[PDB]
């Protein structure tokens, strides 16, 4: 619905946290 | 002291930190003025002679 | 960089809880 919205990732800072322990 | 003492008793307050809280004011955040803390007052110093 | 700062720890709220399930 944004006009002028770009592509991009966003680093989400949990998931390599909270996986890199239990695996 | 800062703002306080025009609003009750006045409280004693670094003025680093009070300049800190000055930048939070217009926009910039508290970690613009501690990592120029030395050329802000270099510049403060020179602009008021 | 900053003059002034001093040397304490920062409670991190997720790393206790993260482990403790897991653990
Ligand atoms: C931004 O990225 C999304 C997803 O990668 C793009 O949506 C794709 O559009 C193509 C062509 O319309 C479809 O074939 C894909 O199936 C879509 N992917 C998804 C996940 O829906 C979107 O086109 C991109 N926009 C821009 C401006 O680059
Ligand atoms: C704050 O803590 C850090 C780290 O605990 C101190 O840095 C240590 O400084 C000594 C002496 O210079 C070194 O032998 C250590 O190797 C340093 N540790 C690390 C992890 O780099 C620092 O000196 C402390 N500062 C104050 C003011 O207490």
């Amino acid at each position: 619905v944004v006009i002028g919205i770009v592509n991009n990732t966003v680093y989400d800072p949990l998931q390599p946290e909270l996986d890199s322990f239990k695996e | 002291s800062g703002w306080t003492f025009g609003a009750g008793p006045a409280l004693q307050i670094p003025f680093p930190m009070q300049m800190a809280y000055r930048f939070n004011g217009i926009g910039v955040t508290q970690n613009v003025l501690y990592e120029n803390q030395k050329l802000i007052a270099n510049q403060f110093n020179s602009a008021i002679g």
